[PDB]
RNA sequence: CGCGGGGUGGAGCAGCCUGGUAGCUCGUCGGGCUCAUAACCCGAAGAUCGUCGGUUCAAAUCCGGCCCCCGCAACCA
RNA sequence: GCCCGGAUAGCUCAGUCGGUAGAGCAGGGGAUUGAAAAUCCCCGUGUCCUUGGUUCGAUUCCGAGUCCGGGCAC
RNA sequence: CCUCCUAAAGAGUAACGGAGGAGCACGAAGGUUGGCUAAUCCUGGUCGGACAUCAGGAGGUUAGUGCAAUGGCAUAAGCCAGCUUGACUGCGAGCGUGACGGCGCGAGCAGGUGCGAAAGCAGGUCAUAGUGAUCCGGUGGUUCUGAAUGGAAGGGCCAUC
RNA sequence: UGCCUGGCGGCCGUAGCGCGGUGGUCCCACCUGACCCCAUGCCGAACUCAGAAGUGAAACGCCGUAGCGCCGAUGGUAGUGUGGGGUCUCCCCAUGCGAGAGUAGGGAACUGCCAGGCAU
């Protein structure tokens, strides 16, 4: 319902800044049964590298596909795949979510797994 | 004397009466009187004409006035030196351009309607000509 | 005689300050670029013409030529420069 | 000169001779300013004090 | 207690059978109960809104918000930003427990039935029982010889028409002078 | 022409300075004293602030227009 | 922007060397007269301006600042 | 001194031409993170049933904007909450602007700091009104000088009245 | 290869709105529970966390439908440059430029990216 209306309003404040500064975006998305992440090229061209909880390489071993430990799995995978393509100097996009639980666990796990912001 | 009941402003630039006006065609009534020459109409004249048709046509028909006088026009006081600010507003003017229909009627015979506009038009300040509705 | 029609509420006159100098197709680093003050709406800012002072002077932010665009939802006009 | 709101001096709380000048509404609340700001002489941020008084 | 358990088994089947809903979950549900004294009386004295909240809390089962005025001009020119009303808001267990203290106790303890003959609803399926005085209070020693003040009972529902909406509520049985 | 002041219960006056507030003395009406009136005493009633608009949450009040009353001014050769 | 000097009964003043809240008139009731003007009566109110401090305790005694009133400054 | 029109689709340019305001406010009404969205009317509503508070719906800003009008704004420049003092000191390419005085604008660099996980943001207020040249004199700082040497009145620079 | 679902776009109303149909063991909503970090000036509505069954209901995607929003020729019309005329408060003539509105008609979107399912 009306919180897809609300979320997009929160997002656009930050998100316009990062594309206007010309910086590569680690964008996250949350859903209660799936957690999603993408590193997008600064100008909206190619999505450089992504991880979700609906790819098998993440999905098979994890207790739930929409909890903080499942978020840590997505952050852990995604950073190293970005470094393998040579991507670092990325900035975080919290996409109308609070920087709180699954998202916080993921963003810390993404820097710790390797990503240099 | 008609006048707007309230306006945004009280005094107004002289302007030009340059063009040719939108109400070229009769369209409520069957036939009407159009301005041919351009000019200004002083609200009193619009009144004097409405009365004239009412004296002519009587208790038949409906009279429609399309022009409405609404540009205030100023006059300096009698016997005053020039240029101590802009004059006081005196009377209200409709700016009529060629082809503007002034008055329409219906609910009345054609021969009576030709006569009714002769009386009214003699009181107006521009040359004027009887206009009929038409299909397209 | 010399009869009098009196003073007025008058006008206090204006001022002069309103905008005084947009620039075009230049090359300077931080030219005023569009000093259309009193807005950020008449013009908006993007690319290396992310200027936008605290009067809405849309100064160039690096060397270039001003393109001018009309961009996105709500159809705002945007100043951006092509780098020279 | 101006308003009824009036000029005070905000004196650095380092022993160095430096001040900022600022206007403050004495009548509405005369509760004297603390506030931290730069002092260029110690070249660091320091609390400022007071309001043109002994 | 029993109300949400009763709604679950009975009112969902009943409404589904009577109105033949397209899928079962589209039975109308209970959405928040908001209570609310409003001002009562006395802006100026400026004590009484703080006494009003402390009376209201007991039968609310949570602290009252204390609403303050929007741009205002009614029985006095309140201006804006003054304290005025009261306001509560309930859902889930707190509301279902409340809705059992209504109905079971509070309504049969209103003598003349100012609380409900015929009463009609909003434009879609929401309703508002303005109770006149004082009902019941928690364990014991209820009356302290206070200063009256009724309150709005605005109960809300997810429902699509007021004709439908009164099949709901009525499935929990509604007043004896209705 | 122009400028400034005024328009309050049946009478004369007050409050008019970004404002929510109706007051005084007379007169009036009811009761009282007196053979009766006068006066005297007690009680009460009486203004939707000239009029229309505007700004304001709110206007007698501030602002604008018109009518009405007053003061001053309407020359210089 | 200084030096002064005041800030209380509603008022002006003042019992107030720190051991301790008043005179004169103001509003109500009682007591008398052609009500009244006018006697006599019993209540009229203050954390002495807000804060420091001496001390066995002190408002005032020693002090810092707000407002009023008076000088010289500019 | 500001805003609108006259003003002629870049500069905005007169007249005792038309129409309105300013001579300040603000220690949060500034910074920053985070969240949220308006006038008005209807319908139900315990006494303001002409207008409180409430709930529902329509609407879609018709509102807001410290104060005038014009421009503006939903990523809000609006409204609320938390922590706070970047209402920073040194400069400053580049520039619009004016006869000059002067006024506006500002990336970035150096010092130190606040907010935020970070990117990033911040050098007053969403902008344009809220003003005062110079002499003279005042207070504080500064080895810079201080009429024979050393000190000092005094003078200079800086802050500011 | 195709069809469908989600994220980030580009262009930014021919893209919108209405009305009707339609989709759920990919997925997405709603969804239940609030234990716990977290959270409400009261309110687990919101925010957040933990998750099974349920439902395609509302949201939203998709499709049909022109009712409306919206785009829109050609020609004529207004206006104007330059040069010339006159019955000059304004209009004509030469020739360059040429709208706004309105009419025919178009119209219910085109399209890049990475990500998952299903069919092939």
């Amino acid at each position: 319902m009306d919180k897809k209306s609300a979320r997009i309003r929160r997002a656009t404040r930050a998100r316009r800044k990062l594309q206007e500064l010309g910086a590569t975006r680690l964008v996250v998305h949350r859903t209660p049964r799936h957690i999603y992440a993408q590193v997008i090229a600064p100008n909206g061209s190619e999505v450089l590298v992504a991880a979700s909880t609906v790819e098998k390489a993440i999905a098979e071993q994890l207790k739930y596909t929409g909890n903080k430990d499942a978020a840590a799995a997505v952050g852990k995978a995604v950073a190293e795949r970005a470094l393998e393509k040579g991507i670092k100097d990325v900035s975080f996009d919290r996409s109308g979510f609070q920087y709180h639980g699954r998202v916080q666990a993921l963003a810390d796990a993404a820097r710790e797994a390797g990503l240099q912001f | 004397m008609l006048q707007p009941k309230r306006t945004k402003f009280r005094k107004m630039h002289k302007g030009r009466n340059r063009g040719l006006a939108q109400g070229t065609d009769v369209s409520f009534g069957s036939f009407g009187l159009k301005a041919v020459g351009r000019g200004r109409l002083t609200a009193r004249q619009i009144e004097a004409a409405r009365r004239a048709m009412t004296r002519a046509v009587k208790r038949q028909g409906k009279i429609w006035i399309r022009v409405f006088p609404d540009k205030p026009i100023t006059e300096k006081p009698l016997a005053v030196r020039m240029g101590k600010g802009k004059g006081n507003v005196e009377y209200w003017v409709a700016l009529i351009q060629p082809g503007k229909v002034l008055y329409e009627m219906d609910g009345v015979p054609e021969e009576l309607a030709r006569e009714a506009f002769k009386l009214a038009a003699a009181k107006l300040p521009i040359k004027t000509t009887f206009v009929t509705k038409t299909v397209m | 005689a010399h009869k009098k029609a009196g003073g007025s509420t008058r006008n206090g006159r204006d001022s002069e300050a309103k905008r005084l100098g947009v620039k075009r197709f230049g090359g300077e680093s931080v030219l005023a670029g569009s000093i259309i003050v009193r807005q950020r709406g008449t013009k908006f800012h993007a690319g290396a013409n992310v200027g936008c002072g605290r009067d809405h002077t849309l100064f160039a932010k690096a060397d270039g030529k001003v393109k001018f665009e009309v961009k996105g939802p709500k159809n705002r006009k945007f100043i951006s420069i092509e780098a020279e | 000169a101006k308003g009824i709101r009036e000029k005070i001096k905000l004196v650095s709380s380092a022993g160095t001779g430096h001040f900022y000048t600022t206007t403050k509404n004495k009548r509405t609340k005369p509760e004297k300013l603390e506030l931290k700001k730069f002092d260029p002489v110690v070249r660091q941020h320091v609390i400022y004090k007071e309001a043109k008084i002994k | 207690a029993k109300l949400h358990d009763y709604y679950k088994d009975e009112v969902v089947k009943k409404l589904m059978t009577e109105f033949n809903y397209n899928s079962v979950m589209q039975v109308p549900r209970v959405e928040k109960i908001t209570l609310n004294m409003g001002v009562g009386e006395a802006i100026a004295d400026k004590k009484l809104l703080d006494n009003a909240a402390a009376d209201l809390a007991a039968i609310s089962g949570q602290k009252p918000l204390i609403t303050k005025a929007r741009k205002s001009v009614a029985g006095f020119k309140i201006r804006q930003g003054y304290p005025i009303g009261c306001k509560v808001t309930l859902r889930g267990e707190r509301m279902w427990e409340f809705f059992e203290r209504l109905i079971t106790i509070a309504v049969p303890r209103i003598r003349d039935f100012r609380g409900l003959s015929a009463k009609s609803f909003d434009g879609r399926g929401n309703y508002s029982m303005g109770v006149r005085e004082q009902i019941i209070f928690p364990e014991i020693d209820y009356d302290k010889v206070d200063r009256v003040r009724g309150l709005d009972i605005t109960i809300t529902t997810t429902a699509k028409s007021d004709e439908e909406g009164r099949a709901l509520l009525a499935a929990f049985d509604f007043p004896f002078r209705k």
